[PDB]
């Protein structure tokens, strides 16, 4: 389970960036796990 | 799950899209579903539906 | 004896003496590797310096395996295609 | 919608049928291109 | 900055390679998990056998589970070994 740490809203909502390697939230930007 | 970020509206009921659509970067033009038996599960990430 | 080496197998050759009144046939047998093993761990310190290895990193009876390590899944992953490919 | 290949008959497949044509019975079928143009924008 | 952690182990520099051999006591020492059967992953097709080649106490290289050992993602394991008696 990945889940933002500011937004705190259930279920999460999340973006990967492949191209980037990151994983976003598509709420603050906030930038989750990387690589 | 694991559903691409590229844009599926172009596709049609038949999950291929159609000659004369201006496509572009990483835009999907065929669809195509798996099937997944129950007992296979991908670590928590599956969900019920 | 005299050994030799045949493919993983090393083989040795007694050259009996000749007074002993045997003819000169050296008697082939294949080592065995407990028998080495056991020879190379009654070697001392001093033997141990003169021929070139360490008493505390490079013993030569840990030339001579009796237990192989695993490496862990990183060192040999697996590709998963799919949830049921692997 | 789609279109026979030697003959260029139209026919409509649903998402079971056989995917032949009805008069020549061939084994190639193309498809129709988008009878509402689509404007677009080339960015 | 590697990591995306914090750790009280103090940072150093590597200045001397001693190379070496494994004892068999240091195999067994070091070794958490006695590999034991010939198979992976078990009969329901889900998990991993216990005991065998892909024991969960070794590590996991996927990015929704953690080490048994360690309790830590795929990013930050680095892999624990195993071994096998002759």
């Amino acid at each position: 389970v990945l889940t933002c740490p500011e937004c705190k809203v259930y279920p999460p909502k999340i973006v990967e960036r492949f191209s980037e390697g990151d994983v976003v939230c598509a709420l603050c930007g906030l930038v989750l796990s990387d690589k | 799950l694991r559903m691409k970020h590229g844009t599926y509206d172009k596709l049609d009921d038949d999950g291929l899209i159609a000659p004369g659509v201006r496509v572009s970067g990483e835009d999907v033009i065929i669809g195509k579903t798996t099937p997944i038996s129950p007992d296979e599960e991908e670590l928590g990430q599956r969900t019920a539906y | 004896p005299t050994i030799r080496k045949d493919g993983l197998k090393l083989v040795g050759s007694w050259k009996k003496d000749r007074a002993t009144g045997d003819a000169d046939e050296p008697e082939l047998r294949v080592l065995s590797t407990e028998e080495i093993l056991n020879i190379f761990k009654h070697i001392s310190v001093k033997d141990f310096t003169s021929l070139g290895f360490n008493e505390v990193f490079s013993r030569p009876e840990w030339m001579i395996l009796t237990c192989l390590p695993v490496p862990p899944p990183p060192v040999r992953p697996s590709i998963s295609f799919n949830e049921s490919q692997r | 919608k789609y279109i026979c290949a030697e003959c260029s008959s139209k026919l409509s497949l649903s998402r079971t049928d056989a995917v032949r044509c009805k008069d020549c019975g061939h084994r190639i079928l193309l498809k129709a291109r988008t009878k509402r143009l689509v404007q677009f924008e080339a960015r | 900055m590697v990591g995306q952690q914090y750790s009280s182990a103090p940072l150093r520099t590597v200045k001397e390679v001693q190379f070496g051999l494994f004892s068999p006591e240091e195999v067994r020492a070091i070794s958490v998990a006695k590999i034991r059967f010939p198979e992976t992953m078990d009969e329901t097709q889900t998990r991993a056998k216990i005991g065998g080649l892909n024991d969960p106490r070794l590590g996991s290289i996927d990015r929704n589970l953690k080490c048994q050992t360690c309790q830590e993602g795929m990013n930050e394991c680095p892999g624990h070994f195993g071994h096998i008696d002759l």
